[PDB]
């Protein structure tokens, strides 16, 4: 029959749970003050046997370990089947299928309790665990209603409890190793597990009703609306459709606000930001053939990056698709990643370290043209930036051999370093660009001529044509920046009787300048170095056809000095006549960095120089830092040196500032303060003093040229100017007049080095006088410069030609003075004397009218064959030896 | 004569008769001398409290087709003498408890044609010379264990178009049915109402072994097994795992240090 229930006897399973956890603590702590009160061990070796079993050290354990797992699951999914049913009823033992699931798992419970607490250390703390209670609780009642025919869904709920130990399950099984994947899982269960056993609370107090009211107060709530109640009480929404309405209901709601919303509130963030943690920028790069890719590592940020990009992906090279893979560890930020998204089809990123084998197979270096690392320059501590480049190149050679790298090395001697990698295969291809001797080749260049570190380094950014219509002197300027360096093979009608007579004035045919090895002014299968605006009308020429010297004798070397025979002072540097001569002031403190200046007088000494036309060298500043310096400045000649400070108008009047050839002011703390504000400092108060000076008239116009760490300073260097933030260094009139230099307009060469390898050696060939493979092995093996007797072969070894200023107020040349044709001037330098000229030194002013008292001059690179010309204007060439 | 209701028949003997007049309420001015009084078919729909107060003597009261729906607890005070009362044919849905305890001298009391969804004990109250009770045409979906308990005298009681749920609830009141055999035309009439299995099966039908599964009372064996049956069972498992593991320990070191060399 059905309605089984009259009247309740739920005291019967309640009083069963309570007798048995209760007797069970009383015996124990009977033992316990009882002993107060007064082989090997075969209790220790049961107690071992049932410690392996419940971990998962033996195969028995992780049987019974994921038993306990699966039966937990059982057990709860049978206490929401129940949950249906009525609180009590009766149902007959061999008559269903449910209740002898459920007898077999409590049975299994109860096992498994008997072998935790034989396993348990101590007897009383485990008899209290929510393990242990929940056993006490659940078991019982299921045999005493299988004794007496009769469910009544009582503390069933504490089932859910039973979900708590599913972290030590897990790391039992040594599943869960980690730490996030644990905390993870500890969060969830307990969450869940809490939500559940308040849920069941809830739904057992309101469907039975609270007992002093007769249990008159049945609100007959389905256990998933006690789930969907407690839920919105803990989210601290509170709907107000559901609630409880006993007074028990309302007192555990009571009770368990305060320690359940802060559950909530606690857990569930940290489980979104758990769950939350992924590589976005994983994955590996697929190699499309036909198409190469380079992969770019190194400093990685921003404003690098973006350079690079649009320095390399320049409208003004050929339609060639090389595709950029970049690899760096960091995460790249918003900006970065909407710079990666304007550049979809081209480039990619990919979150690694070069250091790891993984990550360069991720990248596919095996299969890579190229590999890029960037340095960063404006680092604290170019010894650790050096030694970062160099563990990255050596991670990458160790990787791969043949790989191709074109590297920046912010010191000399690190690049030594280099070469001593053997796989450093500079045959085939690899490249390492020295800021530092780039730099100061480009410095000891302006220094021989004014301005022609400007134009060297705007030949090597990608420009394009602009066009302003006003007449200013930036107008003239923009029609030379975007003249590039190219390389272009030679056609068949020019192979002929002789290169050199017909490479000379055919330049009008081509409309392009030209600059089996390196040439330079070839005069007395070739790549044509041509300086046009464009790579689309390169493809003009193959496709129309109609103890003196050093050990080389590539410099020059003189006995090595001693410091206090060179040191000197204002008294005999003022009695010393010197002009025309070259400045160094230098900036050091005791604990600056190296700069070093070998790379700025070696370019000053190159073998095309007579020991009269040599020109002299002082370094005034401070005496420690020439000092430290000094080891490699003692083997050269004709160098004097004033200590003092280039901020001390004395000291700069004995060197004779006034009629000095070039002064350069040179910085070595600016890698100490890493403040924007403060830096160049000390080189600006310089510049200024150099041109606030006057003379038995203003030094104003003294050829000076400062190198300066921040490009944002190169405002302060001249006043009747337009100074701007937003304006580009090389639009700047400090940098257009050669009187301003920064690394910054060195980081195109990596674009301009890939593309074509030869240039990088054309420039150690065009600046720093000349680096041949044997004075590169005799300063990787010595790291100092010798010399020798000399040879037929090596005074032969100077037929070299170096750049040169050419006047054009007096000389043959002044009937071209203002003849109109640039184009005529130089066809003529070309047929009468063999000489090349890049273009024109011009002053600021003279495209105005009006005369004025000015002297800055620009530099123009390669005027069109119709450009007009002015008397007063200067030429550079490349002078041959004598 | 001051003793009968101006708007009432009255005859010599204390018979009076209100019946078929429209009274609202209860007539005014009750007197000692009546002892059976009829109300019938009325529009009383709300009965004061010491409403037939004066009438005290009164022997039978008459409230059939009156339209009740509430009545209070006190409004039969100091009724003591009154025997018979005719509540049936109303809208009686709740009785208040206390209500009838007075009655000491009720003998038949009339629930016909109510709404009564419940009577609990605590009702009636205390009816000992009560002889006879009529349940019939009512919404008595059970009778609540112990009602009966408190009528010794009952012999006689109609059941008839009652919402019986037949189930354990009404397991007392069966047990009056067995000791007191319903007539069989009366027999007939009464069924249980649930559709489960046990429609158009008469309450007497019913015995002891179909409802076994019942409840039954709390015993002294029962007590102690289910006490005992919670830490005999742990204490079982626990020595069975103990005795599993000593004797698995036992085997294998009997194995391991018996066969070292072999
Ligand atoms: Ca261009
Ligand atoms: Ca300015
Ligand atoms: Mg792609």
């Amino acid at each position: 029959p059905c309605d089984s229930r009259g009247q309740r006897m739920w005291w019967a399973f309640l009083a069963s749970s309570m007798v048995t956890f209760f007797g069970g603590l009383f015996i124990i702590l009977l033992w316990r003050t009882l002993k107060y009160l007064w082989e090997v061990g075969w209790m220790t070796s049961v107690k071992d046997w049932a410690g392996v079993m419940i971990s998962a050290q033996t195969l028995t354990g992780r049987v019974l370990v994921v038993l306990v797992f699966a039966l937990s699951i059982g057990a709860l999914v049978i206490y929401f089947i129940d949950s249906s049913n009525p609180i009590e009823s009766c149902q007959n033992f061999y008559k269903d299928f449910t209740l002898q699931i459920d007898m077999a798992f409590n049975v299994f419970f109860l096992l498994y309790f008997g072998l935790r607490f034989i396993a348990a250390n101590d007897k009383l703390w485990f008899w209290l665990e929510v393990n242990s209670v929940v056993d006490f609780f659940t078991v019982p009642p299921v045999f005493v209603s299988v004794y007496l025919n009769r469910s009544w869904l009582g503390l069933r709920f504490l089932r859910a409890l039973r979900l708590i130990q599913f972290s030590e399950i897990l790391q039992f099984l040594n599943i869960l190793k980690t730490s996030n994947s644990i905390k993870l899982v500890n969060l969830l269960s307990i969450f869940i597990s809490t939500w559940l056993t308040a849920a069941g609370f809830i739904h057992l107090v309101e469907n039975s009703g609270d007992p002093w009211e007769n249990f008159q107060n049945n609100q007959a709530l389905t256990y998933w609306e006690c789930v969907y109640l407690l839920m919105v009480t803990m989210s601290t929404v509170g709907y107000g459709d559901v609630y409880a309405k006993t007074t028990l209901g309302r007192l555990f709601m009571v009770f368990f606000i305060l320690g359940g919303l802060a559950m909530f509130a606690s857990y569930v963030p940290e489980i979104i930001e758990l769950i939350g943690n992924r590589k976005k920028y994983g994955g590996s790069y697929s190699a499309v053939s036909g198409r190469k890719h380079i992969v770019v590592c190194g400093h990685i940020t921003l404003e690098s990056v973006s350079n690079f990009l649009k320095d390399f992906l320049h409208k003004d090279r050929d339609d060639v698709n090389v595709e950029i893979v970049f690899l760096h560890n960091i995460s790249p930020n918003l900006e970065l990643e909407a710079l990666f998204k304007r550049h979809f089809t081209q480039v990619e990123f990919y979150q690694g370290s070069v250091l790891n084998p993984h990550d360069l197979a991720r990248v596919k270096i095996e299969s890579a043209d190229a590999c890029l690392i960037l340095a960063n320059k404006y680092c604290a501590d170019p010894d650790a930036e050096d030694a970062s480049n160099i563990m990255r190149v050596i991670s990458i050679k160790n990787y791969h051999p043949k790989i191709r790298i074109i590297t920046q090395m912010l010191q000399y001697h690190n690049k030594a370093h280099l070469l001593n990698i053997p796989s450093w295969n500079w045959k085939e291809g690899d490249d390492a660009i020295c800021l530092a001797e780039l730099k100061l080749g480009f410095i000891a260049q302006s220094c021989l001529a004014q301005g022609l570190s400007t134009m060297l380094a705007n030949l090597f950014s990608m420009r394009s044509f602009i066009k302003i219509e006003e007449d200013t002197w930036q107008k003239y300027y923009l029609e030379g920046v975007s003249n590039e360096m190219y390389t272009e093979y030679l056609s068949s009608a020019f192979v002929g009787l002789s290169f050199p007579t017909v490479c000379e004035l055919c330049f009008v045919k081509l409309k392009l300048l030209m600059i089996s090895r390196i040439l330079i002014n070839p005069g007395n299968g070739t790549l044509g170095f041509f300086i046009a605006s464009d790579a689309k009308e390169v493809k003009r020429a193959f496709f129309y056809c109609k103890k003196k010297y050093d050990s080389t004798g590539m410099f020059h070397w003189c006995a090595p000095k001693e410091i206090e025979k060179v040191i000197l002072t204002r008294s005999e540097a003022a009695m010393t006549v010197l002009s025309g001569h070259v400045v160094v002031c230098i900036f050091g403190d005791v604990s600056s960095a190296l700069i070093g200046l070998r790379n700025l007088v070696m370019p000053l000494r190159a073998s095309n120089f007579h020991y009269h036309e040599l020109k002299h060298i002082v370094f005034v500043g401070s005496i420690e830092y020439l000092k430290r310096e000094w080891e490699t400045l003692h083997n050269f000649p004709k160098v004097s040196i004033l200590p003092g400070t280039p901020l001390s108008r004395a000291d700069l009047r004995a060197v004779n500032i006034n009629l000095c050839d070039m002064c350069v002011i040179l910085s070595a703390n600016q890698n100490n303060i890493d403040d924007t504000s403060l830096q160049d400092k000390e080189c600006i108060l310089a510049s200024l003093n150099i041109k606030s000076m006057q003379f038995d008239t203003t030094g104003v116009n003294i050829p000076i040229i400062t190198e300066l760490v921040n490009d944002t300073n190169v405002q302060f260097l001249d006043q009747d100017d337009d100074d701007d933030p937003d304006t580009e260094l090389y639009l700047t009139q400090p940098f257009a007049c050669g009187t301003a230099f920064a690394v910054s307009v060195l980081d195109s060469l990596m674009s301009a080095t890939y593309f074509n390898d030869n240039i990088l050696t054309l420039i150690r060939t065009l600046v720093t006088g000349g680096a041949t493979p044997e004075l590169e092995a005799l300063i990787a093996e010595e790291n100092a410069l010798r010399g020798g007797y000399s040879t037929p072969q090596t005074l032969a070894n100077r037929d070299r030609c170096r750049v040169a200023q050419l006047a054009l107020l007096d000389g043959p040349f002044a009937d071209l003075g203002d003849g109109g044709c640039y184009g005529d001037l130089f066809c003529k330098a070309l047929k009468t004397y063999n000489m090349l000229c890049f273009g024109i030194y011009r002053l600021r002013d003279a495209h105005l009218s009006t005369p004025s008292q000015c002297t800055k001059r620009y530099v123009i690179t390669n005027p069109p064959y119709e450009f007009e010309l002015v008397p007063t204007d200067l030429i550079f060439c490349l002078m041959q030896f004598d | 004569a001051p003793d009968c209701p101006e708007v009432c028949t009255c005859v010599p003997g204390g018979l009076a008769s209100c019946s078929a007049l429209s009274l609202p309420a209860v007539p005014p001015g009750l007197s000692l001398r009546l002892r059976a009084l009829l109300l019938d078919h009325n529009r009383v729909r709300a009965l004061p409290p010491g409403a037939f107060a004066g009438a005290g003597a009164l022997q039978r009261l008459d409230l059939r087709e009156n339209g009740l729906h509430s009545v209070h607890v006190r409004a039969f005070w100091g009724l003591g003498a009154l025997q018979l009362l005719d509540l049936s044919a109303n809208q009686l849905e709740a009785l208040a408890p206390g209500t009838f305890a007075p009655l000491r001298a009720l003998r038949n009391l009339s629930l016909a044609g109510n709404r009564l969804a419940r009577l609990e004990p605590a009702a009636l109250g205390a009816l000992p010379l009560l002889r006879s009770l009529s349940l019939q045409d009512n919404e008595l979906a059970a009778l609540a264990p112990g009602l009966l308990g408190r009528l010794p005298a009952l012999d006689a009681l109609h059941l008839r178009g009652n919402p019986w749920g037949c189930g354990c609830a009404l397991r007392p009141l069966c047990a009056w049915l067995r000791r007191h055999p319903l007539p069989a035309s009366e027999a007939e009439t009464v069924l249980c109402v649930w559709p489960g299995r046990l429609t158009l099966s008469p309450l007497t039908a019913f015995s002891d072994a179909a409802f076994s599964h019942c409840a039954q009372p709390l015993a002294l064996r029962d007590l102690a097994v289910v006490y005992t049956l919670g830490p005999a069972s742990f204490l079982v498992s626990l020595a069975s795992c103990l005795a599993l593991g000593s004797g698995l320990t036992a085997c294998r070191a009997r194995r391991r240090r018996l066969r070292t060399a072999a």
